[PDB]
RNA sequence: ACCACGAUCAAAAGGGACAAGCAUCAAGCACGCAGCAAUGCAGCUCAAAACGCUUAGCCUAGCCACACCCCCACGGGAAACAGCAGU
């Protein structure tokens, strides 16, 4: 859910007597007045509030995969719309695979902080397959034959025993 | 050491060290930070290298 | 640059183009030919498999695709 | 004589854990290329008991030989976990640790 | 090539000699069947 | 024996190890002094062009 | 040794290692695991070359394989020099 229109900048939030201005320049100090960057940037604070242990430190990987996932989240709203960008199609992809990568690595050096991030970003980190081969027509009848063979030959072995 | 299984592991910890397995479980801890590659085989050749004595006799 | 190779690369290619124009339609019937001979070899293939597995017959409610006639 | 398996002590990463009870750990050792002379990693695969499945896909483990093979091709166990994928402790200092930075600083005890 | 490359490729895999005329013999026996002349 | 030795060693060398530790946490003290009171210095100038 | 304690030698079984060419042979099709079993899980091999076709006796104090053919030899084809000499 994207914050509500009404939030306040993430520059003019901590800027001291913002509560005891006027309505109008609540409204020009919102989201509400400003592009998709600053409400984008608004999600990144939150979600760095939510799972990092230290939510100023934006060199960490944990930081930069969130960064990378608000990114991915506003390509694919931009791709939702904009279904022949197929620049902005690369950019989801490789920003994709940069954040599989990050997230391997975290895997690999963190766990805890691994499993806080898959759990706050609602990502489901996936194992990279073996291998990297067409599944043309031929081959996948063939495989879904093996497979009905295989359940009919246990039918059988089973009524025998 | 032809049937020796020697295994590399990068950036795990925060220093270097090797380990050595034994066949009767026992593991051998050898903190080499600050050592050379010289000192290193030195102090792996006084605890677990042959003497020249066994290798002669051999 | 070489310029023959280029040139002998356009002589062959011409000449091929004109092969394949005279003989279109002879070249249809080796390629409709082929094609069944290649379903019957897959379908073969596939008799194999659930004849060695121990089946009589092929998998209940199995029919074999033909994933090679357009 | 404690055991018919060839290899009695192998250390390994662990590859796979669909199996019940049984851990796919490659184990790399180092083979001399007779052309090149440069040493060259050669894999093989391993099946490892693991009675309580504490393995998890990645982690360094340590595999000893079976007194005789439990199955075709599990004929080892897994004595311990030398690395946990994510959660290393340091062996030098005994700390937490996080790639080559401490977790838990050596000198806070 | 780089030192794993070469390692990847192995050694140099020599196609089997061209077997001749004669098929790698030194000699053969024959029946003639017509006698002419060449240019 | 030589295990014993080798444990000895290893305990030397977490001693010295120790004392360097030590060493960069002092000067690791200093110098993030001195750039937190940048930061901080860099925080109220922002703040006041803000308000 | 023979009284065995055991040495020497060496089968079957278990683990490991082990020729060449072709990837225009790229997928194999049950090739795994856990449980005393009942049964459960859906797994196992593979571009670091599985599966497949072709070639070849080999790593020579020697070793491997074959002993007319059907791998084998109850059985069948059929009537056997790949022992020496010889044709
Ligand atoms: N074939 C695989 O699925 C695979 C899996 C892991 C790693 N690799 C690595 O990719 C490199 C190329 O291997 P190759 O010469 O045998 O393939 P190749 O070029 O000869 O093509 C055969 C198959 O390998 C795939 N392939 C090709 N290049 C790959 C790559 N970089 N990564 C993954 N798959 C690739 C192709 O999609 C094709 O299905 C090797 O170094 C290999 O270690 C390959
Ligand atoms: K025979
Ligand atoms: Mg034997
Ligand atoms: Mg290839
Ligand atoms: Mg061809
Ligand atoms: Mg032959
Ligand atoms: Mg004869
Ligand atoms: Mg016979
Ligand atoms: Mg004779």
């Amino acid at each position: 859910d994207d914050p509500p229109p009404s939030t306040l900048l993430k520059d003019y939030q901590n800027v001291p007597g913002i509560e005891k201005v006027d309505d109008v320049v609540k409204r020009l100090l919102s989201l509400e007045m400003a592009n998709k960057k600053e409400m984008l940037k608004i999600k990144q604070e939150q979600f760095m509030k939510k799972i990092v242990a230290n939510p100023e430190d934006t060199r960490s990987l944990e930081a930069r995969i969130i960064a990378l996932s608000v990114k991915i989240r506003s390509y694919e709203e931009h791709l939702e719309k904009h279904r022949k960008d197929k620049a902005h199609k690369r950019y989801l992809l490789m920003s994709i695979d940069q954040r599989k990568k990050m997230l391997k690595n975290l895997r690999n050096t963190n766990y805890d902080v691994f499993e806080k991030i898959c759990w706050g970003l609602g990502i489901e980190y996936t194992f990279p397959p073996l291998y990297y081969r067409r599944a043309h027509r031929r081959f996948v009848t063939k495989k879904a034959l093996c497979i009905r063979v295989f359940q009919e030959t246990q039918k059988l072995k089973k009524r025998r025993r | 050491n032809p049937w020796v299984q020697i295994m590399m592991f990068k950036n795990m910890t925060p220093s270097p060290f090797l380990r050595f397995y034994l066949d009767s479980g026992e593991q051998v801890l050898v903190d080499v930070e600050t050592k050379s590659n010289k000192e290193i085989m030195e102090h792996i050749r006084k605890i677990l290298g042959k003497n020249e004595e066994t290798l002669r006799e051999e | 640059k070489n310029v023959l190779k280029i040139r002998r690369r356009k002589m062959n290619h011409h000449k091929y183009r004109k092969l394949v124009k005279k003989t279109r339609f002879l070249r249809r019937k080796v390629q409709e030919g082929r094609l069944r001979r290649k379903q019957i070899k897959f379908e073969k293939d596939l008799r194999r498999i659930w004849l060695k597995a121990g089946l009589k017959e092929a998998p209940e409610g199995w029919q074999t695709p033909k994933i090679y006639l357009r | 004589v404690r055991s018919s398996v060839h290899a009695r002590w192998i250390v390994g990463k662990v590859i796979g854990t669909k199996m019940q009870k049984t851990a796919k750990v490659r184990v790399t050792r180092l083979v001399l290329d007779p052309y090149l002379l440069k040493y060259f990693n050669k894999r093989k695969t391993y099946f490892a008991h693991d009675a309580l499945q504490q393995c998890t896909v990645g982690d360094i483990v340590l595999l000893r030989a079976l007194p005789v093979p439990r199955a075709k091709h599990v004929k080892h166990e897994l004595a311990e976990i030398v690395f946990k994928v994510g959660k290393v402790i340091d062996p030098v200092t005994g700390k937490p640790c996080a790639g080559t930075t401490y977790l838990e600083s050596p000198l806070s005890s | 090539a780089t030192l794993n490359q070469m390692h990847r490729l192995g050694p140099p895999k020599r196609p089997p000699r061209k077997l001749g005329p004669t098929e790698g013999r030194p000699q053969l026996k024959g029946v003639v069947l017509c006698t002419f002349t060449r240019k | 024996e030589l295990m014993a030795w080798n444990q000895a060693e290893n305990r030397r060398l977490h001693e010295l190890r120790i004392a360097r530790l030590r060493q960069e946490e002092r000067e690791q003290e200093q110098r993030q002094a001195l750039e937190q009171a940048r930061k901080a210095e860099e925080v109220q100038a922002w703040a006041q062009r803000k308000e």
